């Protein structure tokens, strides 16, 4: 289960969260990322 | 060659054992993962 730890810190490498649009349409979008939003 | 192979497919069946880990890969911290993860249990090439 040591990969565990590994992923958790490949995710915590990635300051201000900025996510990105991933699709919109009809005045909603979509927004991947932003985890603490 | 023969190593390569054995080992690209053990990889590959490992990395379907377990789908979390393509599923936060798909999406260079990569790279440093990958060598934290398994540097040494696969060869260099």
């Amino acid at each position: 289960a040591d990969i565990e730890g590994a992923i958790e810190d490949y995710v915590s490498s990635f300051r201000e969260e900025i996510g990105t649009v991933i699709d919109a349409g009809d005045g909603i979008a979509h927004v991947e990322g932003l985890p603490s939003v | 060659l023969t190593n390569l192979a054995d080992e690209l497919a053990s990889v590959a069946k490992l990395l379907l054992s377990e789908t979390a880990l393509n599923k936060h890969l798909a999406e260079a911290p990569k790279v440093r993962l990958l060598e934290r993860l398994l540097s040494d249990k696969v060869s260099a090439t």
